[PDB]
RNA sequence: CACGUGCUACAAUGGCGCAUACAAAGAGAAGCGACCUCGCGAGAGCAAGCGGACCUCAUAAAGUGCGUCGUAGUCCGGAUUG
């Protein structure tokens, strides 16, 4: 909510000036945030995937979608249709709340935090980052953590290029080294 | 509970619990506690959040955790880049302080590797 | 959102040592006390040789 | 390490050579047997050939090298590995 | 890399903290060096005494009392490295 309000009130104006956009619709928007956990160990134990899902649920506030192998892979000893991951797609209010929580609380709580790479744009203005420990998110309880699980966060943007994408995140003061 | 970006044990006495932080030993732990005015015997769980904050300020005075690790890494890297005797010993994974290598030196060399 | 499948998500008060207070929706439920936040974190704030050493130690 | 009160140790002959070389300009590498002599700031940018017991090993002094003995940069024993 | 002889451990019949008992034998003048002051400390400065049943090295430790740790790779261990 607050970050969404901030986007409209401040970010649009800053980006409009910076890129000399003709229209407000030209200004990049944060379409969605996807949180993914790749639980390879799930093949050995089904409960691990369930525990990972519960962690992703607590962080997201949203029940995760279980993902399954697209094709059989001998290397990873996985067969097609076997559940090997969980994902959540955050949009609208829930996305903005998560985005706020991540920047304000979770990112500071990262151990030895020295900023996030600004080279982690995919070339289309979309930013992906990895979280090594679920502990950083306050919702997770350190005492009750069975296993340390990381997750990968992707921010999908309407930005045409990385420069527009980095500018958008910079406008929100997303931490960058 | 959480100091220097890590979680200290609540059940342990403060003096022991602080040693969980990298860069803090028993001496520094006692000094931090003395400055904070917190008794060594007091458990971390018993300490109030305000008391924990005072501890956090004291810990901030000393280089610890990631900052210390960066300093240590740089010091070793410098030696290896220098190509000084010590640097060469670091490169080869052999003792750097003139210990014997004919026998022992297992900590540096690792488990015995059969010919 | 579907009903009955999602974690309970309610506004909670988050307090920090710096004194920044933030009210945010979360699954945590209970009020949170934070050691650090974006406001006070060193990186965000921006708070984050041999020749000199020789001269200082061995000044003649 | 040598006590601070005593100050850094350098062989007099090496010190004289370094001073002369600095005054003269860029010079051919200095040849010394004084492995025990500490590297000084004035030496920076000079090449000193330090005896390793059988040959003089050229060392180009750098800022990082300062405060180390010359012998540290010339290895006395040759080892290329067993069963190599 | 292989072997011999050791040292230190793997703990609670213990570790750590505080307080506090009880030896023998020996060495010393380019030497043993007190006291006092300074240093977290290793030491430093100053400076008695003693060629010694006199002075100095020089503190016995295990022990004992009390407290703490609570079976953990730990308040075990102390290698290794900066
Ligand atoms: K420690
Ligand atoms: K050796
Ligand atoms: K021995
Ligand atoms: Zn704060």
């Amino acid at each position: 909510a607050k970050l969404h309000d901030y986007y409209k009130d401040e970010v649009v104006k800053k980006l409009m000036t910076e890129f000399n956009y003709n229209s407000v619709m030209q200004v990049p928007r944060v379409e969605k945030i996807t949180l993914n956990m790749g639980v390879g160990e799930a093949i050995a134990d089904k409960k691990l995937l369930d525990n990972a899902a519960a962690d992703l649920a607590a962080i997201s506030g949203q029940k995760p979608l279980i993902t399954k192998a697209r094709k059989s892979v001998a290397g990873f000893k996985i067969r097609q249709g076997y559940p090997i991951g969980c994902k959540v797609t955050l949009r609208g209010e829930r996305m903005w709340e998560f985005f706020e929580r991540l920047i304000t609380i979770a990112v500071p709580r990262i151990r030895d935090f020295r900023g996030l790479s600004a080279k982690s744009f995919d070339g289309r203005g979309n930013y992906s980052m990895g979280v090594r420990e679920q502990i950083i998110f306050p919702e997770i309880d350190y005492d009750k953590v069975d296993r340390v699980r990381g997750l990968d966060i992707t921010i999908t943007t309407t930005a045409k290029s990385d420069e527009e994408g980095r500018a958008l995140l910079a406008a929100f003061d997303f931490p960058f080294r | 509970a959480r100091i220097a970006g890590i979680n200290i044990p609540d059940h342990k006495h403060a003096v022991i619990a602080l040693t969980s932080i990298y860069g803090v030993g028993k001496t520094r732990s006692k000094a931090i506690l003395a400055a904070a005015g917190i008794a060594e015997d007091v458990k971390i769980s018993e300490l109030s959040e305000g008391q924990i904050d005072t501890l956090r300020d004291e810990v901030a005075k000393f280089v610890v955790e990631g900052d210390l690790r960066r300093e240590i890494s740089m010091s070793i890297k410098r030696l290896m880049d220098l190509g000084c005797y010590r640097g060469l010993r670091h490169r080869r994974g052999l003792p750097v302080r003139g210990q014997r290598t004919k026998t022992n030196a297992r900590t540096r060399k690792g488990p015995r590797k059969p010919i | 959102m579907k009903k009955d499948i999602h974690p309970k998500y309610e506004e909670i008060t988050a307090s920090c040592s710096c004194g920044n207070v933030m009210k945010i929706r979360s699954t945590v439920g209970h009020d949170l006390n934070l050691d650090v936040c974006s406001k006070c974190h060193p990186f965000f704030t921006g708070k984050q040789g041999r020749v000199d050493r020789f001269n200082k130690r061995f000044n003649i | 390490p040598r006590s601070l009160k005593k100050g850094p140790f350098i062989d007099l002959h090496l010190l004289k050579k370094v001073e002369k070389a600095v005054e003269s300009g860029d010079k051919k590498p200095l040849r010394t047997w004084s492995r025990r002599s500490t590297i000084f700031p004035n030496m920076i940018g000079l090449t000193i050939a330090v005896h390793n017991g059988r040959q003089h090993v050229p060392v180009f002094v750098t800022d990082e090298m300062v405060g180390h003995k010359l012998g540290e940069f010339a290895p006395t024993r040759t080892y290329r590995g067993h069963a190599a």
